[PDB]
RNA sequence: GGCGCGGCGCCCCUGUACGGCGAGGGCGCGUUCGCCCGGGGGGCGCGCCGCGGGCGCG
RNA sequence: CAACGAGGAUCCCACUGUCCCGAGCCGCGCCUCCGCGAGCCUCCAGCCUCGGGAACGGGCGAGGGCCGGCCAGCGGGGCAAG
RNA sequence: ACAGGACUCCGGGGUCAGCAGCCUCUAGCGCGGGAGCGAACGCGGCUCAGGGAAGUCGGCAAGCCGGCUCCGUAACCUCGG
């Protein structure tokens, strides 16, 4: 089907599930949860959180292509 | 003096008593009205309350601001293993309503239907029907008991029950209900139609049809006893009043010296017998078809039981059918399903895309448990 | 000739997230800085309910103390395009901004500046060409 | 006579109940979990068991304790330790 | 309505357990870091099984 | 008239369940049970509509309703009590 | 007969500006009684999207602020604030 990625972490997302964020430089962000909206509004690192993408990306469990 | 500004009432008068329902399930009351010349059919069937989804569907309408783009609606799941016809029963009308003729049962009954007829099955002593098996073990007493349904009787109604072994209930005992048979030529091939199904199953898809439109009986959901704001609507008071603030202030004026019945007041809210209308069918499959739940836009595939199971449900078996929308009740309670008196009249077509088969414990994020498996692979 | 009303074409309903007494801020180049509204058009009431809108509908505003002094003391027609209040579209998106926004415009749909800010939602811009136009970007 | 091992969950049989008296009333739940397991109508616990039920206070009492029924004469109940309840049942012997 | 108790699987929630071993501003000491480890803990939903589950009163 | 005030007023910023419009949760009462166990009040009684009447009746004239016995609640009436 | 009233003496440790608040060694241990359930409604508490006094006679009630160090402080004045 067609699906979305979630931009805080890196996982996908079904048709009906979370929400968007418009932001003001024109840039649109599309989260798969509220735990997942909640982090990235307190400004926490996506790095230190562990279950993310891009957390596992920095410590070499997730291959970059 | 006349209430200084306008405001209608709190509620509707057209639902009372509001007392807990007393007639053990939904009962259909009405049935759709005979069409002299129509070919036969069944009119009624009876489910279990399974669980909610949603789907993604392309609207095809005509002035709509939707008329050729998708959306996303919710739809209901009721679990509807397949009936047994075990009797007929005939009518007539006269001038004091319907009276019946006689009743004809089958020569055979089986467990479910004899254990509604007692209240602990194990301990008692069973005698029912015991000399009705033994007269009606010849044939030949159907058919002149028959002989009389077709000379009095201007509506026929055939008797059904479910079977309580293919559903994850706890209840052993089936659910006993009357459908009526509409349509025919005249009265007399009405019960030729009747006797064909004497003992035999009957599935849901040989009642409705995908697109047509249904009406959901059922028992709401149970809150006890409950005040004014809650079971009424009304406002609630301001901060400083001295003994509470959810409350009617005023019931009533001094004359007439009574309190009227149009008055909200505390009490039983919730567990009533209602009927919502207009219901369209989405779906007509089975469990066990392993494709059930599959358009071409996934290519896994996919079924109707979710990723954990269908919460405070358990598992589908067999037939199940798919409305658009809600209906009345908590899971697991018994959903009585007839043709739609009054149907609504510009309704689109049902073209699928998309169904979810996501886990509805917590929020599931995996369409089947074999790709979770894949994401965690190690 | 020449009626022209505003607003092209129907609307379904969706969260309104404003009432009579906020204030929200000015998204075209008029010279006003916030805008408070103070009713909505189209709107039958209830008794007790505070008048409410969503984007895309027209408000009646004035132009606050840090506006410019041409455009204050007056009743301003407005239409909103940005909210914070979450609301769900057909398709089942669910969709939200950062901050509340309008823009000044007459109900013939002329607008009193040359530009807009920021990004607006679609709502505001099927109803209101003119706002399509002039827009940057339409979430 | 006749010994049993049981384990009783005990976060689960204070579920409802005010947080300032989950002790005293998990004491009165494991009496009637285990005269039901022994068929009897008499319980005596061995201080042992007190002791370990209370180990945490008035509110926070431990998620599940393993149990040694003796049966007697009525049944008696000492406490038993254990590391951890990794797919441990029900234990009758004699 | 022969209950339930207690397990094992699935699925979810939180966010990577104690420990062992090898980076750390500095002066054998050391907050913290990496690895074993989407780990450990938990469950009132779903699925299947050790102890058990049909008196007395009218 | 500077300083001062549990003194009377109007406005603004900030703040908020005051409100739009309400929702969910905690403890203790209430509720059910074992033990204990009172006050106030009471012509007689206790379902309504109209008429007449000390001009707004539970009883009187005429009509309409109604086995009997109880609980959790409630504040229209008893021109309720003090 | 009783959450009222009823003078004085002796006064450890931790946190801390401290005879404040919160935890504690020594010493002392009642308070017209218990169990079950987890309705309405009350009494004492907690949290609430978006808006922010539109509520009300009236910001009543509630909330915001708050320790310490450094920066920076107007009108007016009886020259002390
Ligand atoms: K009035
Ligand atoms: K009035
Ligand atoms: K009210
Ligand atoms: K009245
Ligand atoms: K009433
Ligand atoms: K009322
Ligand atoms: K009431
Ligand atoms: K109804
Ligand atoms: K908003
Ligand atoms: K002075
Ligand atoms: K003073
Ligand atoms: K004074
Ligand atoms: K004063
Ligand atoms: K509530
Ligand atoms: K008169
Ligand atoms: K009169
Ligand atoms: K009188
Ligand atoms: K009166
Ligand atoms: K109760
Ligand atoms: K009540
Ligand atoms: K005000
Ligand atoms: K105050
Ligand atoms: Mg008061
Ligand atoms: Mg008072
Ligand atoms: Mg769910
Ligand atoms: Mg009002
Ligand atoms: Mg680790
Ligand atoms: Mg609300
Ligand atoms: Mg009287
Ligand atoms: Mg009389
Ligand atoms: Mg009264
Ligand atoms: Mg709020
Ligand atoms: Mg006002
Ligand atoms: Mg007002």
């Amino acid at each position: 089907v067609t699906t979305n990625q979630c931009s805080y972490s890196g996982r996908k997302i079904l048709p009906g599930y979370g929400k968007r964020m418009s932001r003001h430089d024109k840039v649109l962000l599309i989260f798969l949860n509220r735990k997942a909206s909640v982090h990235y509004l307190n400004k926490w690192n996506p790095r230190k959180i562990r279950w993310t993408l891009a957390s596992r990306r920095a410590r070499g469990k997730e291959v970059i292509v | 003096s006349h209430r200084k500004f306008s405001c209608c009432r709190k509620g509707n008068l057209g639902y009372l008593p509001r007392k807990r329902c007393t007639r053990g399930r939904g009962r259909c009351k009405t049935f759709p009205p005979d069409v002299q010349g129509a070919p036969i059919h069944l009119t009624a069937f009876l489910g279990y309350k399974a669980g909610c989804t949603h789907v993604m569907r392309f609207i095809d309408h005509r002035g709509s601001n939707l008329h050729n783009r998708q959306a996303i609606d919710q739809a209901t799941i009721i679990d509807a293993p397949p009936m047994i016809c075990t009797a007929i029963i005939g009518y007539a009308k006269t001038p004091k309503g319907l009276r019946a003729v006689t009743t004809v049962w089958a020569a055979h009954i089986a467990e479910p239907a004899m254990r509604r007829f007692y209240r602990n099955y194990f301990h008692a002593e069973k005698t029912a029907f015991s000399t009705y098996m033994k007269k009606a073990a010849d044939g030949t007493y159907i058919k002149e008991q028959l002989g009389r349904l077709k000379q009095h009787a201007d509506v026929i109604r055939i008797v059904a029950h479910t079977q309580p072994a293919l559903t994850p209930l706890k209840q052993k005992k089936a659910d006993i209900m009357e459908i009526q048979v509409n349509g025919g030529a005249n009265v007399a091939e009405k019960v030729d139609y009747a006797y064909a199904l004497m003992e035999k199953p009957i599935s849901i898809k040989d009642v409705f049809s995908v697109g047509a439109q249904i009406d959901t009986i059922s028992i709401t959901r149970g809150r006890g006893f409950e005040g004014v704001v809650t079971r009424w609507g009304v406002t609630r008071l301001p901060r400083k009043t001295r003994r509470g603030n959810r409350k009617v202030a005023c019931i009533g004026a001094w004359h007439p010296a009574n309190v009227q019945y149009t008055v909200a007041r505390a009490g039983q809210m919730g567990y009533f017998h209602r009927t919502d209308t207009n219901k369209q069918v989405f779906m007509i499959d089975t469990a066990e078809n392993p494709r059930c739940c599959t358009t071409e836009f996934d290519l896994t595939d996919k079924s109707i039981n979710p990723v954990g199971g269908f919460v405070n449900y358990g598992r589908v078996q067999g037939d199940f059918i798919m409305i658009k929308g809600t209906c009345p009740g908590p899971k697991r309670r018994p959903v009585v399903m007839r043709n739609a008196l009054l149907p609504h009249r510009n309704c689109p077509p049902v073209q699928l895309q998309w169904i979810s088969t996501a886990s509805k414990f917590g929020h599931g994020i995996f369409e089947t448990v074999e790709e979770r498996r894949q994401f965690y692979a190690k | 000739k020449r009626g022209r009303s505003g607003g092209i074409g129907n609307k379904f309903r969706i969260s309104c997230g404003l009432p009579v007494g906020a204030v929200i801020n000015c998204a075209d180049n008029s010279g006003a800085k916030s805008l408070n509204m103070i009713a909505v058009k189209n709107w039958k009431g209830h008794l007790n309910r505070f008048p409410k809108a969503s984007v895309g509908d027209m408000v009646l505003i004035t132009v606050g103390r840090d506006g410019k002094p041409e455009l204050r003391r007056k009743v301003t027609p407005a239409v909103v395009v940005r909210q914070r209040k979450v609301w769900r579209r057909k398709d089942g998106v669910w969709i939200y901004f950062q901050d509340n926004a309008g823009v000044i415009i007459n109900p013939k749909g002329e607008l009193k500046g040359s530009s807009i800010t920021g990004p607006v939602a679609k709502e505001a811009a099927d109803r209101w060409p003119k706002i399509s136009t002039t827009a940057e970007c339409v979430h | 006579g006749i010994v049993y091992e049981h384990t009783i969950r005990l976060n689960k049989a204070v579920r409802g109940k005010p947080s300032k008296k989950a002790a005293p009333i998990a004491i009165r739940a494991i009496r009637a979990q285990v005269e039901k397991l022994a068929k009897v109508e008499d319980v005596r616990l061995d201080p042992s068991v007190n002791v370990f039920v209370w180990s945490r206070g008035i509110r926070h009492v431990p998620r599940r304790i393993r149990l040694e029924v003796r049966l007697e004469g009525f049944a008696y109940v000492i406490n038993k330790d254990v590391e951890n309840f990794k797919h441990l049942t029900t234990e009758k012997k004699g």
